[PDB]
C-alpha cells in the first residue's frame, strides 16, 4: 500500500496516514505536562537524564517564546527548536506590526497554520513535534494551548504530552485546577511527573519547570531552585 | 441480459436466502458450536491422560519359536471420537462454503479504484478457503486412519512373526487419538477466527466501495 | 539498474547513458578526416537520394567560420544545433578579441557545450560526435574530434560514425608522410577509405577540402567522379 | 492500479479518485452539520464533542465568523478547515478593498471553491479535506445557504447537511421541503436540531450541539448561547 | 479473407445469442432446482446408519455378491448429470467470453482486465468441478478396492468401517457438491451480470480523435 | 504500464493516452446537446439534481462569455468554471485591445490553447471537461466543440456526454440545415429526451439560444413553455 | 527493461523511443500530399473528419497560411499543430520586422525544427508529435516543398506524403513523377491519383480532400484552395481518364 | 556465409511456413468449424440418457455360499472415439504449425518497440495452452482404454464385489461424456484461434511497423 | 591464472573447434537437415491415412465361453518409422548442446551495464534450452512406447476375456504414429527456429558488448 507514503495522498478510506504516524513520533517522546490555574500556567517536563555526562540545564525543553508567553515541547527537539524560532517570528512580528504582545490564541493560530501547511506538500514532510504554549495577561487572564503535529490547536484547562499522556492525563484530571494557585500546582505537577515516570524503563529524570501568572507579572521564567527542590522533595514524600 | 420476472423471482431468493443464512450463521449457529467444541473438549474421553490406555487389545497368535486368526476388531474408543468429530467437520466444511459464496456476491462490480474494499473482501475470503483447506485434510486423515489401521492389522497378522508391526497398530490408535483432539481444537479456532475476520471487516465486506 | 539517469554513477563507475551516446553515433553515416600537409580533407558517406529528395537540404559538412569546418556523424537536429552555436560562438570570439578563431578554441567550446548537456539531468547528450578542420594563424593545418562524453582530441586522421573501425584500421594502414605529399594524394586517400565502407563510390560520398587561405570547397560530383576513376583505375 | 496516489492522473474511467477520497476524509471525523434555510433566517447546526474535560469547551468550535454578516461551519479536517476559514475572511476583506461592498455569500463560495479547484488540478498539493457551508443574508436574494466541497462544486441549497450522517439528514430536510408551508425562525430552528438529532439518535442537551443564525433583522452572524439553544430543545421536548 | 471471419461471426453471434439466453433462464432456474434438490429429504438424513449398507462377508470364528449402496448410487445418478451440465455452461460462457476479448493494445487496457478476473474466477470454477466430477469416478473404485480386502481379509475389522466410512463421506460428498454447482451458478450469474458492460465491450465504442 | 500514467509520455503506438482518460471522463459527463438553425443556435444540457433540496437558481451549466458567445459543458465542472473565468477574461482582453466584441472562432482558438497549455507540464492534468462553444457574428451562427485535448472542430449539430453516440445520430437523422430555431429547440430537447432516465421537466434541462439579439438563458417558464408539447 | 520514457535517456543501441513513438503518431493522421512542379507547388490532403454534422467554416482544416509567401499542412496532434502553426506565424513576422523581407523558406523550417529538436531534448515536456509539409516560394531558390518530423529533422523533397499510407503514396509518386516535367494541372493530376489510391473510399468524395496551390503571378505569390467545383472537376476527368485507360484493354 | 542451395533452402521452408499459415487460416478454421458443430449436431454426441450407452457385461455373479467369455468394449464410446480422436490430433498439428509461424515472425530483437514483441507473445502463450490442453485430451483418450480394462479385469477376478461393475459402466459414461466435451472445446479452440490471429494480425505479421523517417 | 602454453593451446583449440562447428553447423547442416526432416514428413509412410493400415495382428486366442500364446511381434511400420526418427532426436539434442556451449563462451564478463548484448545472448538461451526439454521429452516417450505396449500385450495375454487390452495395443500403436509424425514435424520446426533466432540475432551474440567506445577515460 502506497497510500502511507506521503502526506499529499489520502487513504482510500479518507485518512492521511503520514500525520499519524508523525503523531506517533511524540508518544517516542518523554512526558510533558502543562497546568494551568486561575493565578497562570505551570509547565513541567520530565527531561530524562541520557548520560551523567550532559549538562544540567541542558537539552531544555522548556524555551521562552517571547516575554509573556512559554512553549514546551515533545517530539523531535530539532523540529521542536525550529517551531520556536517560527514562534518567537511570529510574536516579534506583531509587537512591530500592530503595537502590542501577541496574544496566545492568535499565536498559536499563527504557528498551527504553519504547521499545517506542511501536511499538504508532498516535498516536505509534517513536523515531528506536539508542543504547548502558555501565557497569563491581564486582560486575557491565563491561557494554555496545545498544538498536534497536525496543526489543530485547542485550548485546555490541563494539558500532557509525550509518552505517558494518558495517565498524566487522568491525574490531571483529578485535580480541580480552576480553583487552585500556582506555588501549589508546582507541587501538583511534581507529583503528577514522578508517578507517571518509570524508574525501571527510564533510569533517571530531572525535573524541568516553568510557569507564567501574576506572580511574575505575566513573564514565563525558571523555577526558583528553592521552590523546584520542595516540589520536588514533596513529590518525592507522596510517591512512597 | 433480458431478465424474465420468474428469473428475477429466483435470484433475488437465492441472494436474500444466502444473505439470511450468513446473519444466521454469523451470529446463532457460531457461538453455539464454539460452546459445543468447548464442552466436548471438557469430556473425559477427549481429555484422556495415559495414552497407553486406549491402546487396543490386538489379539492374533504369537510363532511358536523354531495358528488361525480371530475377528480383530477396531479401537472402540477412537471409534466414538471419530463418530463424535466428524460430523462437526462436514459441517465447518458446509459452512465455510456459505461464508465464501456470501462474500463472492458482496463482491462489487470490477472499477478501477476504491479497490481496498475488494482487497479486505480477497484477503477474508483467502482465509476462509485456507481453513477449508485444512478441513479438507482432517477429512483426508480421518479416511485415512480406518485405511492405515487396517493395512497394519492386515500386515501383523499376515506376518506375525514381525512384531513392530502390532506396535505400529498401537502406534496408529494413539496418533488417531492425538489428531481427532487436535481437530477438536482447532475446529474450535477456526470457527473463532472467522468470526473475528468476519466481524472486525464487516463494514467494508458488507460495503467495499465506500457508500 | 544504473544505466536510467545520467548523474548517477554504477558500481565500478561506469556513466552509461553517455557511453550509450556514444553508442548512438556509430549509428550515423560515416565520416572521415586526413591532414595534409597544406590541406585538410574531410569526406562524408551519402546514405540516399531517394529520387524525390533535394540534396541540397542534406548536407553533413559545414563551415562554423572562414577557417574553420566540421562534419559530423550522428544526430542531424543535435549536429545543426550545435553548427549553429559554435557559428555564434565564432562570430562572438571575433567580436570579442578582434581576431580568427583557432580550431582547438571552436573545438574546446563544442567539447564544453556537450560536457554542460552531459553533467546535468533534465538534459540529454548531444549525440553526435564531429570532426572539426581548420588551418591556424601558423598556417599549419588541425584536426580534432569531438564525442558526446566532451573529451576532445587532436588526431592526425580519422573516422566517425558507422564502420569508423574498418576505416580507420585502413587508414592506419595507409596513412603516412608520403600519402600527405600532394592534395591530390590526400583526396584520394580519403575516397579510398570511404570506399573501404560504402555501397558505391561516386553517388555515395560527399568531400570538401580547406586549403590554406581559402575558403571550404565542396568537390563537385564531376570532380569526385574523376577522382574514384584515378583511383579505380590504378588498381 | 497506481490510478489513485495521484490528483492529477485521471482513471480509464476518467474519475480521479483522489477527491473523492478527500470526500472520506470529511466522514472519517464522525460529526455531522446541518444547515436549513427559512424564508427569514438561515440556521447552521453541528454536533460539538468534546473528548476530554480538560478541554476548554470555549475553544473547540466548528463554527466561524468569515466576515460581520457571514457566517461558515466546517467539517472534516480541523486544521484544513481552520486553513480554509482563514482563506475565506482573507478574500472577503479583500473583496470589500477591492470592491467597496462586502463580499456576496455566493462569490465567497465560488472564491474558496475555485481555489478548491486550484489544489485539485496541481500536483504536489492535496485538497484539503474539509467541507464548508456559508451562511448569509443578501438583500436582493433574501437568506442564503451555499456549501464548498473537496471538489470544487459550489451549488447553493434551500437546506443541507455534512458529514458522517449526510443521507440520512437529506432524506430527512427532503421530506420536511417536499410538506412545505414555511419555516420561520423557531421552526427553522427546529426543523435543524430535530434533523440532526433524528439521525443520530442522540436526544441532545445543550452542551453537546452549537448553533448559529442569520436572519434578516438581524443580518449579523451570531452564535447562540447554551441558554438559547437549551430554550429551543425544551421548546421541542414540550411539544 | 471475409467468408472465413463470416462464418467465424455467426459462430459468436450465436454463442452470444446461447450465453445471453443461459444467464437470463438456465442459470436462474438451475439456481432454483439445485437448492430444491438440496432441500430434498433424501440429500439431508438425520442419521447415516440409515444410509449404512449390508455387507454380507462371512466373518471367520466365496463370499456372497455385495452390492452398491443403492442410496449412494441413486444420489449419484440424479448428481452426475448436474456437474456434466454445469460445465458444460462454464465452457460456453468461457469460450464466449474468450471471444469478446479485444485486440491487443497498449492503451484501454481496462476492459481487459476485467474479463481477465472473470476469467480467472471461471478457471477456478472449472477446476473445482472437475475435482468433482474425478470424485464421483473414484468412489467406486475405492468403494470396492475396500470390499476386496475385506474378503481376502475376513478377520480385518476396520476394512468393514472404510467401506462404511467411505460411503458415509460420498454421501456428504455429494450433498456438498450440489451446493457448490449451486453457488458456481450464482457467482457466475453475479459477476458477469455486474460486469456484463466492458465484459461484452471492453475497449469501448468511445473514439477521442486527438488525431 | 507506465505510458497510463504520465501525461509527456507517448505509449507505443503513439497514445497520450491520459488525454484520452480525459475525454473518458467528458464521456460520463451529463449529456448536453448543440444544434445550430439558420437563424441561431442552441445549446441545452440536462441540469438533473440529486434532491429538491438544491435550489437550481445559484448554479448554471449554460454561462455567458460575451453579448454574444454562450457555451456549455460536459464533464468536470470545476475545470468547466476554470476555463469559463479564463474566456470572458479574454473576451474583455479582445475587446480593450480592438475594440469590437471577439468572433467565436478567435475565443474558441483561445481557449482551445489554454487548454492545450495545461496538457504538456506533467505536474498539471488536462481539464477533463469538453465545451459546447455558440455564437452569432457576422450575421451567422456558429457553433463549436473545444476538447481536452485542445482540439477544435465546427459541428452543425452534436451531442457531448452520455450517450453521446446515440444522441449525435438521433440528430443526423433529425436535422435539417433549413431549419429555423422555434423548431431547433424542439429538435434539441428531443435529442435529450433520448437520454434521461427520467421525466424531464423546466428544472431539470437548462436551454440557451444565440441569435442576431445575442444570447440568452430562456427562463423556466419559457422551457415549460416548449416543454409542453 | 524500459528505455522508453522521459524523452532524455539513450537506450542500449542509443535511440530515443519516445520520438519514435511520436513518429508512430503521424501515421494515424490523414494523408497530406506535397507535388512540385516547374510553374508551381500544391498542397493536397484527405479530410479525415468526415462526420456528416461538421462545417466547413474555416480557410481549411489542414491547409495553413503562414506568410504571403508560404503556407503548410500539417499531420499528427492538431492541438500541437495549431501551436506550432502560431509559432510558424510569429517567428515569420518577426523575420519581417528585423530585415524587412520575407522569410525564406528553409529558414523557417530550421527555426520550428529548432524548436521541436529543443522539446525532444529537454526533460519535462514531450516532443511535438507532428509532422507538416512546406510549400513557399523564395527568390534565391524558388518554389520549394519541406517536409519535417517529431525529431526536428527536415529535408527537401519534389514530392512527399506525410500521413496513413504514406509508403503507397511514394511508391506511386516515384514511378508517375516526372523530374523537370511537371505542371500545375499534371501535378493537380497526379495528387488525385495518388490520393483515391491511398484513401479507402472508393470515390473521393470532394469533400474528404482539400487541395491548395501556391503559384506567383504578377510578381506576387497567390495560394488558393481549389473551391469545391474545381476539385469535382478534377476528379471527375481523372475517373474518365482511367475509365478510358481500363476500356482500352 | 549461406551457399545458394542453403539460402534457396530456408527461403522455401519459410515461404512454405507462410502459404500453410494463411491456407490454414483462411479455409481450415471455417470448414472445420462448420464440421464440427455438424459432429455436435449429430445424434451419437447428443445421447441423452446414459442409461442407454450402458453395454453389457457378462461376467457371471456369483452364487452364495466358471471363467468369463470375451468381454467386449462398448461400441457406442469406441466409434465416437474414432470420430474425435483424429480430430485431436489434428488440431495439434496445426497449433504446432502456427507456433512455427510465429516464431519465424518474431523479429531481431532489439530494445524498445517491443508492443509488437509482446503481442506475438502472448499470442504464443494462448496457442502453447491450446496445445497443453488439447495433449492432455490425448492423454485422457489413451488412458480409457487402460483404465477400463483393469476394472472390467478385476471386476472378473473377483465377482463377489459388484462396485468394479458400476466401476466398468461409470467409466463409459464419463468416457462419453469427456468426448462430448473434447469436441465442443476443439471447436472453441479452433475459433479462439482464428480470433486471436485475425485481431492481432497486423502486429503478429509486422511487429515493429513500418520503417521510421530514420532520425540518423 | 599462470597458465602453461600447453594449457593456452588446449583452451585455444577448444575455443576454436567450437566456434568452428557452430559456424559450419548453423549455415550447412541446418539447411540440410530442415529439407531432408520436411522430405522425410512429406514420404509416404508418415502420412498413412487409414490408421487401420497401422495396427497389426495380435494372436491370441480369444476365450471360447464355457492354449498359449504365440510370439506377439512388435508393429513393423512403427518400429520401422522409429528407427528413422530416433537418429534425427539425439542429433537435435547433440546440436542444441554445441549451440548452448557456443553462446555460453560467448558471454563476456560480467559488468554492470551495456548488458542488453548479454540479453540477448540469454533470451536465446532460454530458447535452446526450451527446446532442448522439448527433445529430452521425445527420447523418454519413445522408451515409453515400448515400455506401455509391452505390459499392454502382456496383460492381454494373461487376461485373454479382456478385449480392453487388446484395443488398447492397437490404440498404443496409433497413438504412437500420430505422435511420431508430430515429432518429425517439430524437429524440423526446432532447426528451423534455432537457424531464424540465431541468424537474426548473430552480432549481439558473437559481440554482446559491441565495439570499442572513445575512452572518455
Amino acid at each position: 500500500t502506497g497510500y502511507d507514503l506521503s502526506a499529499s495522498t489520502f487513504s482510500p478510506d479518507g485518512r492521511v496516514f503520514q500525520v499519524e504516524y508523525a503523531m506517533k513520533a511524540v508518544e517516542n517522546s518523554s512526558t510533558a505536562i502543562g497546568i494551568r490555574c486561575k493565578d497562570g500556567v505551570v509547565f513541567g517536563v520530565e527531561k530524562l537524564v541520557l548520560s551523567k555526562l550532559y549538562e544540567e540545564g541542558s537539552n531544555k525543553r522548556l524555551f521562552n517564546v517571547d516575554r509573556h508567553v512559554g512553549m514546551a515541547v515533545a517530539g523531535l527537539l530539532a523540529d521542536a527548536r525550529s517551531l520556536a524560532d517560527i514562534a518567537r517570528e511570529e510574536a516579534s512580528n506583531f509587537r512591530s506590526n500592530f503595537g502590542y504582545n501577541i496574544p496566545l490564541k492568535h499565536l498559536a493560530d499563527r504557528v498551527a497554520m504553519y504547521v499545517h501547511a506542511y501536511t499538504l506538500y508532498s516535498a516536505v514532510r509534517p513536523f515531528g513535534c506536539s508542543f504547548m504554549l502558555g501565557s497569563y495577561s491581564v486582560n486575557d487572564g491565563a491561557q494554555l494551548y496545545m498544538i498536534d503535529p497536525s496543526g489543530v490547536s485547542y485550548g485546555y484547562w490541563g494539558c500532557a504530552i509525550g509518552k505517558a499522556r494518558q495517565a498524566a492525563k487522568t491525574e490531571i484530571e483529578k485535580l480541580q485546577m480552576k480553583e487552585m494557585t500556582c506555588r501549589d500546582i508546582v507541587k501538583e505537577v511534581a507529583k503528577i511527573i514522578y508517578i507517571v515516570h518509570d524508574e525501571v524503563k527510564d533510569k533517571a529524570f530531572e525535573l524541568e519547570l516553568s510557569w507564567v501568572g501574576e506572580l511574575t507579572n505575566g513573564r514565563h521564567e525558571i523555577v526558583p531552585k528553592d521552590i523546584r527542590e520542595e516540589a520536588e522533595k514533596y513529590a518525592k514524600e507522596s510517591l512512597k | 441480459v433480458r431478465l424474465s420476472g420468474e428469473a428475477r423471482k429466483q435470484v433475488e431468493v437465492f441472494r436474500q436466502n444466502l444473505f439470511q443464512e450468513a446473519e444466521e450463521f454469523l451470529y446463532r449457529f457460531l457461538p453455539q458450536k464454539i460452546i459445543y467444541l468447548n464442552q466436548l473438549l471438557q469430556e473425559d474421553s477427549l481429555n484422556v491422560a495415559d495414552l497407553t490406555s486406549l491402546r487396543a487389545p490386538l489379539d492374533i497368535p504369537i510363532p511358536d519359536p523354531p495358528h488361525k486368526c480371530g475377528f480383530l476388531p477396531g479401537n472402540e474408543k477412537v471409534l466414538s471420537l471419530l463418530a463424535l468429530v466428524k460430523p462437526e467437520v462436514w459441517t465447518l466444511k458446509e459452512k465455510c462454503i456459505l461464508v465464501i459464496t456470501w462474500i463472492q456476491h458482496l463482491i462489487p462490480k470490477i472499477e478501477d479504484g476504491n479497490d481496498f474494499g475488494v482487497a479486505i473482501q480477497e484477503k477474508v475470503l483467502e482465509r476462509v478457503n485456507a481453513v477449508k483447506t485444512k478441513v479438507e485434510a482432517f477429512q483426508t486423515t480421518i479416511s485415512k486412519y480406518f485405511s492405515e489401521r487396517g493395512d497394519a492389522v492386515a500386515k501383523a497378522s499376515k506376518e506375525t512373526h514381525v512384531m513392530d508391526y502390532r506396535a505400529l497398530v498401537h502406534e496408529r490408535d494413539e496418533a488417531a487419538y492425538g489428531e481427532l483432539r487436535a481437530m477438536v481444537l482447532d475446529l474450535r479456532a477456526f470457527y473463532a477466527e472467522l468470526y473475528h475476520i468476519i466481524s472486525s471487516n464487516l463494514e467494508k465486506i458488507v460495503n467495499p466501495k465506500g457508500e | 539498474s544504473y544505466d536510467r539517469a545520467i548523474t548517477v554513477f554504477s558500481p565500478d563507475g561506469h556513466l552509461f547513458q553517455v557511453e550509450y551516446a556514444q553508442e548512438a553515433v556509430k549509428k550515423g553515416s560515416t565520416a572521415v578526416g586526413v591532414r595534409g600537409r597544406d590541406i585538410v580533407v574531410l569526406g562524408v558517406e551519402k546514405k540516399s537520394v531517394a529520387k524525390l529528395q533535394d540534396e541540397r537540404t542534406v548536407r553533413k559538412i559545414c563551415a562554423l567560420d572562414d577557417n574553420v569546418c566540421m562534419a559530423f556523424a550522428g544526430l542531424t537536429a543535435d549536429a545543426r544545433i550545435v553548427i549553429n552555436r559554435a557559428r555564434v560562438e565564432c562570430q562572438s570570439h571575433r567580436l570579442t578579441v578582434e581576431d580568427p578563431v583557432t580550431v582547438e578554441y571552436i573545438t574546446r567550446y563544442i567539447a564544453s557545450l556537450k560536457q554542460r548537456y552531459t553533467q546535468s539531468n533534465g538534459r540529454r547528450p548531444f549525440g553526435i560526435s564531429a570532426l572539426i578542420v581548420g588551418f591556424d594563424f601558423d598556417g599549419t593545418p588541425r584536426l580534432y574530434q569531438t564525442d558526446p562524453s566532451g573529451t576532445y582530441h587532436a588526431w592526425k586522421a580519422n573516422a566517425i560514425g558507422r564502420g569508423a573501425k574498418s576505416v580507420r584500421e585502413f587508414l592506419e594502414k595507409n596513412y603516412t608522410d608520403e600519402a600527405i605529399e600532394t592534395d591530390d594524394l590526400t583526396i584520394k586517400l580519403v575516397i579510398k577509405a570511404l570506399l573501404e565502407v560504402v555501397q558505391s563510390g561516386g553517388k555515395n560520398i560527399e568531400l570538401a577540402v580547406m586549403r590554406r587561405d581559402q575558403s571550404l570547397k565542396i568537390l563537385n560530383p564531376e570532380e569526385i567522379e574523376k577522382y574514384v576513376a584515378e583511383i579505380e583505375k590504378e588498381k | 492500479a497506481g490510478f489513485d496516489r495521484h490528483i492529477t492522473i485521471f482513471s480509464p474511467e476518467g474519475r480521479l479518485y483522489q477527491v473523492e477520497y478527500a470526500f472520506k476524509a470529511i466522514n472519517q471525523g464522525g460529526l455531522t452539520s446541518v444547515a436549513v434555510r427559512g424564508k427569514d433566517c438561515a440556521v447552521i447546526v453541528t454536533q460539538k464533542k468534546v473528548p476530554d474535560k480538560l478541554l476548554d469547551s470555549s475553544t473547540v468550535t466548528h463554527l466561524f465568523k468569515i466576515t460581520e454578516n457571514i457566517g461558515c461551519v466546517m467539517t472534516g479536517m480541523t486544521a484544513d478547515s481552520r486553513s480554509q476559514v482563514q482563506r475565506a475572511r482573507y478574500e472577503a476583506a479583500n473583496w470589500k478593498y477591492k470592491y467597496g461592498y462586502e463580499i456576496p455569500v455566493d462569490m465567497l463560495c465560488k472564491r474558496i471553491a475555485d481555489i478548491s479547484q486550484v489544489y485539485t488540478q496541481n500536483a504536489e498539493m492535496r485538497p484539503l479535506g474539509c467541507c464548508m457551508i456559508l451562511i448569509g443574508i443578501d438583500e436582493e436574494q433574501g437568506p442564503q445557504v451555499y456549501k464548498c466541497d473537496p471538489a470544487g462544486y459550489y451549488c447553493g441549497f434551500k437546506a443541507t447537511a455534512a458529514g458522517v450522517k449526510q443521507t440520512e439528514s437529506t432524506s430527512f430536510l427532503e421530506k420536511k421541503v417536499k410538506k412545505k408551508f414555511d419555516w420561520t425562525f423557531e421552526q427553522t430552528v427546529e426543523t435543524a436540531i430535530t434533523c440532526l438529532s433524528t439521525v443520530l439518535s442522540i436526544d441532545f442537551k445543550p452542551s453537546e450541539i452549537e448553533v448559529g443564525v442569520v436572519t434578516v433583522e438581524n443580518p449579523k452572524f451570531r452564535i447562540l448561547t447554551e441558554a438559547e439553544i437549551d430554550a429551543h430543545l425544551v421548546a421541542l421536548a414540550e411539544r | 479473407q471475409p467468408e472465413a471471419q463470416a462464418k467465424v461471426d455467426v459462430f459468436r453471434e450465436d454463442l452470444c445469442t446461447k450465453t445471453e439466453n443461459l444467464l437470463g433462464s438456465y442459470f436462474p432456474k438451475k439456481i432454483s432446482e439445485l437448492d430444491a434438490f438440496l432441500k430434498e429429504p433424501a440429500l439431508n438424513e438425520a442419521n447415516l446408519s440409515n444410509l449404512k449398507a449390508p455387507l454380507d462377508i462371512p466373518v471367520p470364528d466365496p463370499c456372497g455378491p455385495v452390492n452398491c449402496n443403492e442410496k449412494i448410487v441413486v444420489l449419484l445418478q440424479r448428481l452426475k448429470p448436474e456437474i456434466k451440465d454445469v460445465i458444460e455452461q462454464l465452457n460456453l460462457v468461457t469460450t464466449w467470453l474468450q471471444l469478446q476479448i479485444p485486440r491487443i493494445e497498449d492503451g484501454n487496457n481496462f476492459g481487459v482486465a476485467v474479463q481477465e478476473k472473470v476469467f480467472e474466477l471461471m478457471t477456478s470454477l472449472h477446476t473445482k468441478l472437475e475435482g468433482f466430477h474425478t470424485q464421483i469416478s473414484k468412489y467406486f473404485s475405492e468403494r470396492g478396492d475396500a470390499v476386496t480386502k475385506a474378503a481376502k481379509q475376513p478377520h480385518v475389522g476396520d476394512y468393514r468401517q472404510l467401506v462404511h466410512e467411505l460411503d458415509e463421506a460420498e454421501y456428504r460428498d455429494i450433498r456438498l457438491m450440489v451446493m457448490e454447482i449451486r453457488n458456481a451458478y450464482a457467482v457466475l450469474y453475479d459477476i458477469i451480470l455486474k460486469n456484463f458492460e466492458k465484459l461484452k465491450k471492453p475497449r469501448g465504442e468511445t473514439k477521442g480523435m486527438i488525431y | 504500464r507506465g505510458y497510463s500514467f504520465s501525461l509527456t509520455t507517448f505509449s507505443p503506438s503513439g497514445k497520450l493516452v491520459q488525454i484520452e482518460y480525459a475525454l473518458a471522463a467528458v464521456a460520463g459527463g451529463a449529456p448536453s446537446v448543440g444544434i445550430k438553425a439558420a437563424n441561431g443556435v442552441v445549446l441545452a444540457t440536462e441540469k438533473k439534481q440529486k434532491s429538491i433540496l438544491y435550489d437550481e437558481r445559484s448554479v448554471h451549466k449554460v454561462e455567458p462569455i460575451t453579448k454574444h458567445i454562450g457555451l456549455v459543458y460536459s464533464g468536470m465542472g470545476p475545470d468547466y468554471r476554470v476555463l469559463v473565468h479564463r474566456a470572458r477574461k479574454l473576451a474583455q482582453q479582445y475587446y480593450l485591445v480592438y475594440q469590437e466584441p471577439i468572433p467565436t472562432a478567435q475565443l474558441v482558438q483561445r481557449v482551445a490553447s489554454v487548454m492545450q497549455e495545461y496538457t504538456q507540464s506533467g505536474g498539471v492534468r488536462p481539464f477533463g471537461v469538453s465545451l459546447l462553444i455558440c455564437g452569432w457574428n457576422e450575421g451567422r451562427p456558429y457553433l463549436f466543440q473545444s476538447d481536452p485535448s485542445g482540439a477544435y472542430f465546427a459541428w452543425k449539430a452534436t451531442a457531448m456526454g452520455k450517450n453521446y453516440v446515440n444522441g449525435k445520430t438521433f440528430l443526423e437523422k433529425r436535422y435539417n440545415e433549413d431549419l429555423e430555431l422555434e423548431d431547433a429547440i424542439h429538435t434539441a430537447i428531443l435529442t435529450l429526451k433520448e437520454s434521461f432516465e427520467g421525466q424531464m421537466t423546466e428544472d431539470n434541462i437548462e436551454v440557451g439560444i444565440c441569435n442576431e439579439a445575442g444570447f440568452r438563458r430562456l427562463t423556466p417558464t419559457e422551457v415549460k413553455d416548449y416543454l409542453a408539447a | 527493461r524500459r528505455y522508453d520514457s522521459r524523452t532524455t535517456i539513450f537506450s542500449p543501441e542509443g535511440r530515443l523511443y519516445q520520438v519514435e513513438y511520436a513518429m508512430e503518431a503521424i501515421g494515424h493522421a490523414g494523408t497530406c500530399l506535397g507535388i512540385l512542379a516547374n510553374d508551381g507547388v500544391l498542397l493536397a490532403a484527405e479530410r479525415r473528419n468526415i462526420h456528416k454534422l461538421l462545417d466547413e467554416v474555416f480557410f481549411s482544416e489542414k491547409i495553413y497560411k503562414l506568410n504571403e509567401d508560404m503556407a503548410c499542412s500539417v499531420a499528427g496532434i492538431t492541438s500541437d499543430a495549431n501551436v506550432l502553426t502560431n509559432e510558424l506565424r510569429l517567428i515569420a513576422q518577426r523575420y519581417l520586422l528585423q530585415y524587412q523581407e520575407p522569410i525564406p523558406c528553409e529558414q523557417l523550417v530550421t527555426a520550428l525544427c529548432d524548436i521541436k529538436q529543443a522539446y525532444t531534448q529537454f526533460g519535462g515536456k514531450r516532443p511535438f508529435g507532428v509532422s507538416l509539409l512546406y510549400i513557399g516560394w523564395d527568390k534565391h531558390y524558388g518554389f520549394q516543398l519541406y517536409q519535417s518530423d517529431p525529431s526536428g529533422n527536415y529535408g527537401g523533397w519534389k514530392a512527399t506524403c506525410i500521413g496513413n499510407n504514406s509508403a503507397a503514396a511514394v511508391s506511386m509518386l516515384k514511378q508517375d513523377y516526372k523530374e523537370g516535367e511537371m505542371t500545375l494541372k499534371s501535378a493537380l493530376a497526379l495528387a488525385i491519383k495518388v490520393l483515391n489510391k491511398t484513401m479507402d473510399v472508393s470515390k473521393l468524395s470532394a469533400e474528404k480532400v482539400e487541395i491548395a496551390t501556391l503559384t506567383r503571378e504578377n510578381g506576387k505569390t497567390v495560394i488558393r484552395v481549389l473551391k469545391q467545383k474545381e476539385v469535382e472537376q478534377l476528379i471527375k476527368k481523372h475517373e474518365e481518364e482511367e475509365a478510358k485507360a481500363e476500356r482500352e484493354k
